[PDB]
């Protein structure tokens, strides 16, 4: 609320931000005859971290302030979902 | 089964010749069949005839002119004279 | 369409006295003489 | 379509992979993903398994997959096979009368010949050593 | 070839491979089906493969004009290649 | 309707030249119509039937008749790249100027599919090559929107 | 074809005049891929690199092959031709 | 074995700055290096498919990057070079 | 719903009937396209063999087809169904 | 001296010893514009990059992006490598095409000691890169304030 942003603007900018994308290539078929380079070209990966998902950019204000992910969430790694909790002999446990 | 005396015969266009050409060779060949009554009989298409349609083309420069976009004229055209499944209801518990 | 390819069924029988042999083997001969690029097969009862 | 390796891989393969379980007889899968925008997967099976059952039972994982794929991946077609690794033989077309070019012969053949092939009963694998004819159109940026 | 090489280089290794089999294995060779693109990978810029078949083993007398000694005699021409791994083989009686 | 006219609106479509023959003898309307208003002369001129389009005149078909779009056999006969029916219709008559519902002449078709020869007999025929359809656009501007320099060059 | 793709409409300028699709790109029927180039005996060709399915017979799955193969031929443009560079079979049928 | 890949890092600010989408930057990108499979269209009366590509000549040079413009939202036309960076680095070809 | 037979056949037949391959035992295929808006594809099967597997083989190759073929069909599905003509009885249901 | 750029990036330090002693050229440069010492510097072969600087070889080549070893060593974390560098004259400011500098690179990845060595050389702390940006902005934006502590 106090950045005006809403859980949309957070499901597109990850969206957008957390992204891998195929880009293409230098070089590639069909070439200009004489090519000497192919190479593929790297554009956006999948995010791979907490510390990444944080810097996320959802927008910077008109007094070129940013306003981050980590600004308006907590980043962490943790359950799919939380609906199963086991214990070995009263002793936290997992298992299959 | 079939009759015992019947056949079944395919005519087929090997070579993108295009649905008039195959009518018209249809047409000769059913022509020759008809003059050996000694030998065949009823020789028929199983299919049907072209008929009349009636072909709309939209202007492309008119809508970009006036600012129509061609998905609301074509959907405008489809779902009004063709008629368009929208979604899903629950009638007294059946899914329609 | 008839394996993939446009096409047009036809029906007939052999004329009385006639087998569906010979009446086959006439439709093959008419078919043999009709534009380039047009051919035939036999489904059905008569693929058998 | 014009993605590289990690990009297949991290985005198609490990999706396809992690879907892949409850199979009978499974000795082993492997796969490849390449910078050609391609995956092949693997799964080989116990000697004595149905062929036709190892199929159902690979493609009904893989469609638990298939929504969680690119569009631009399930749009290319993704296919499920069971054929033997090597070639049985390879069907050359050439132009006696040199009047069809490389590309023109490569066209006819998937566009008239292919299918049909491919639909015969034993026929496993078809690759086209050509590719069919698309419409292509070459844009140039100072253009647009 | 190793990745990172063009279509242009794969095709000047497949005629030198396929010039070597029209020029040196005559007697022996009937024809050369070379695919650039295609190799047990498959598709590349930097691969390719030759299916090549043989005359009849009755104008093929002796050991030196049979496949093993065939693809032995090529696999040693096709050694002396800049940049390329290029080898005849015969398949065995159950690759498997 | 008569039973004779819808047999002659068939047997004019599927190109028998005798049964039309005889249906001249028997007094079949050769002003018969279907439900789009198209008469044996219509359908003769679209599937490219000569002899037929020629034996229709010689029996008192309207060379002017249109369908129910506005739409006259000298515009189907140009549109499919029907030449010598095309001649046959104009030396009998026809409008080279007609306009269907749309504002469209039969240059503007021969012009579309780029019927050269068409075009041509059309033009010496009177067309007017200004003609304009209910969008503004002449036979020369379909011309160059096709990208057809040979009949952009005839419509200079 | 590609004169009706080139005639696409992509915009009218503010003074009217019409940027068509053959404006800003050549347009071509061409590959959908450009990365495979086969040759026989050093000329242009293609062709169909076939696998068995597991289990099935060869013979019987190459003699259907043919028999298909047979009822393309009398179809083919002018100078098309079929080759056989690469049969496994032959070997099998000779050898028993 | 690893080859030279060209790394292209969007700069989400400038991009954001700018006013240019993400997701035009992305296609832009794909379409034009890489290849997109639009939709069908019918040749000889077969479906077949249509690919948007940058001709051969201007996907061939690192330079050519920049040379690459898209459409911002206040209608701006905005090269590739004003908000990317890229560097040379090394991948894998092919992934087991 | 709403369509042609041309807009059937080229947006819906053609695309399933490309995809009928490397299904066992199939004889024949054939297909009707028509201006109701239907399609019915019919595969015909050698006698002896398995109706299940035969139908499961057509139901996945269609399976993966699916996403090529427009929205609106995907949204009313496409039935796969084991072929039979004979009916145990016929019960009418009529209000007087 | 192709053999000299697979050579160096194997780390086949005897090998580089014999093409060094056969005169291969020290700045070979393949198709991306990397030469041995690129090579050597990526992939983290310190005894060759020692050996390479030994026998001359240009210590600020840059590739076709304008980057240069230095780029890669501090980018890639390698210490040893990139004061070794800098004891051979490597232009601690280098820019390339981007405008990014090594410091950028090295506060990038979070490379504390490699950080501090560049400092020691006289890394322009407040150089900016194309869109304006410091090895601090750089600090902040990635949340590392053991980092941003230093660059003050
Ligand atoms: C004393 C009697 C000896 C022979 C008796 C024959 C009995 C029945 C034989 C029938 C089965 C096949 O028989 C045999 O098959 C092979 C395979 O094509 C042929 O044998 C072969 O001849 C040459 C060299 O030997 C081969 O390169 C060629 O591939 C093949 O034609 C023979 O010409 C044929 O005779």
């Amino acid at each position: 609320n106090k950045f005006q942003l809403t859980p949309v603007d957070v499901i597109t900018a990850i969206k957008a931000q957390n992204a891998q994308v195929a880009a293409g290539q230098l070089g590639g078929t069909p070439p200009v005859k004489g090519q000497q380079l192919n190479a593929s070209i790297i554009a956006q990966t999948r995010l791979t971290s907490t510390e990444e998902f944080g810097k996320i950019l959802l927008k910077v204000n008109q007094d070129g302030s940013r306003v981050l992910l980590r600004d308006v969430a907590k980043i962490e790694l943790g359950g799919e979902n939380y609906d199963i909790i086991a214990e070995f002999n009263g002793q936290p446990a997992s298992g299959l | 089964l079939g009759t015992a005396t019947g056949f079944d015969f395919e005519l087929i266009d090997q070579a993108g010749l295009g649905h008039e050409k195959l009518t018209q060779a249809r047409n000769q060949l059913l022509a020759e069949a008809a003059k050996h009554p000694d030998m065949l009989t009823s020789v028929r298409p199983n299919g049907l005839e072209d008929t009349p349609q009636f072909k709309i083309d939209i202007d492309q420069e008119k809508a970009q002119a006036l600012g129509v976009s061609i998905n609301d004229i074509n959907t405008t055209l489809g779902a009004a004279w063709g008629g368009s499944y929208v979604n899903d209801f629950i009638d007294r518990g059946r899914v329609k | 369409r008839y394996n993939g390819l446009p096409s047009m069924e036809i029906l007939g029988q052999a004329a009385p006295g006639k087998s569906t042999g010979e009446a086959m083997e006439l439709m093959e001969q008419l078919a043999s003489k009709l534009p380039t690029g047009v051919g035939y097969d036999w489904t059905g009862m008569s693929y058998q | 379509p014009g993605a590289d390796a990690k990009t297949v891989q991290d985005t198609v393969t490990q999706v396809i992979e992690q879907n892949m379980n409850g199979i009978d007889n499974l000795m082993y899968m492997s796969s490849n993903s390449d910078s050609t925008g391609t995956v092949q997967i693997t799964l080989t099976f116990e000697s004595g398994t149905d062929a036709d059952i190892a199929q159902v039972q690979v493609q009904n994982k893989l469609q638990l997959a298939m929504p969680l794929l690119p569009q631009e991946v399930q749009q290319q077609g993704v296919s499920v096979e069971k054929s033997s690794s090597s070639f049985l033989m390879v069907v050359g077309v050439i132009n006696t009368d040199g009047t069809m070019t490389q590309e023109d012969i490569s066209d006819y053949v998937a566009a008239n010949m292919k299918d049909a092939i491919s639909r015969t009963s034993g026929v496993g694998d078809v690759q086209l050593f050509g590719s069919q004819y698309a419409m292509r159109i070459w844009m140039n940026p100072n253009e647009l | 070839l190793p990745a990172g090489a063009t279509q242009e280089r794969t095709q000047k290794v497949l005629n030198e491979v396929t010039h070597y089999y029209l020029t040196k294995e005559k007697n022996n060779v009937e024809s050369v089906f070379a695919v650039n693109g295609f190799g047990f990978a498959g598709r590349g810029q930097n691969t390719g493969i030759a299916f090549v078949s043989l005359k009849d083993w009755a104008d093929r007398p002796g050991e030196e004009n049979k496949v093993e000694a065939i693809t032995m005699r090529a696999t040693r021409a096709f050694s002396q290649i800049k940049d390329a791994m290029v080898f005849a083989f015969n398949l065995p009686a159950i690759v498997e | 309707g008569s039973d004779l006219g819808k047999k002659l609106l068939e047997a004019a479509r599927a190109g028998r030249d005798d049964e039309v023959r005889i249906l001249m003898a028997n007094g079949a309307d050769v002003n018969a119509a279907d439900v789009v208003g198209w008469t044996p002369l219509h359908l003769a001129a679209y599937w490219g039937h000569l002899e037929i389009v020629e034996v229709l005149l010689k029996n008192g078909a309207d060379v002017n008749a249109y369908d129910t779009l506005g739409s006259t056999p000298l515009h189907l006969a140009a549109h499919f790249g029907h030449l010598e029916i095309v001649e046959v219709l104009l030396k009998n008559g026809a409008d080279v100027n007609a306009k269907d519902d749309n504002g469209i002449t039969p240059l503007h078709l021969a012009a579309n599919r780029g019927h050269l020869e068409i075009v041509e007999v059309l033009l010496k025929y009177g067309a007017d090559v200004n003609a304009q359809d209910k969008f503004g656009k002449t036979a020369f501007d379909i011309s160059i929107n096709n990208g057809n320099e040979d009949l952009a060059e005839i419509l200079q | 074809s590609t004169e009706e793709f080139g005639k696409i409409l992509l915009k009218v300028n503010q003074d009217g005049s019409r940027v068509l699709l053959r404006d800003v790109a050549k347009i071509e029927l061409g590959g959908e891929n450009y990365d495979i180039i086969a040759e026989f005996n050093g000329q242009p060709a293609s062709g169909l690199g076939i696998k068995l399915a597991t289990g099935a017979n060869a013979l019987d799955t190459a003699a259907a092959i043919r028999a298909e193969l047979a009822k393309m031929e009398p179809f083919f443009p002018s100078g098309l031709k079929i080759v056989y560079p690469y049969d496994t079979t032959p070997f099998v049928k000779i050898s028993i | 074995e690893d080859t030279p890949q060209f790394k292209i890092d969007i700069d989400q600010e400038k991009a954001q700055a700018l006013g240019v989408s993400i997701n035009d930057i992305n296609t832009t990108l794909g379409a034009a290096w890489g290849g997109s499979y639009v939709n069908d269209f019918i040749d000889r009366g077969r479906v077949k498919k249509v690919y948007v590509m940058s001709e051969a000549k201007y996907r061939m040079l690192p330079d050519d990057i920049g040379d690459w413009y898209v459409r911002a939202a206040d209608g701006q036309m905005v090269p590739f070079s004003a908000f990317s960076s890229s560097r040379w680095e090394y991948g894998s070809p092919r992934l087991e």
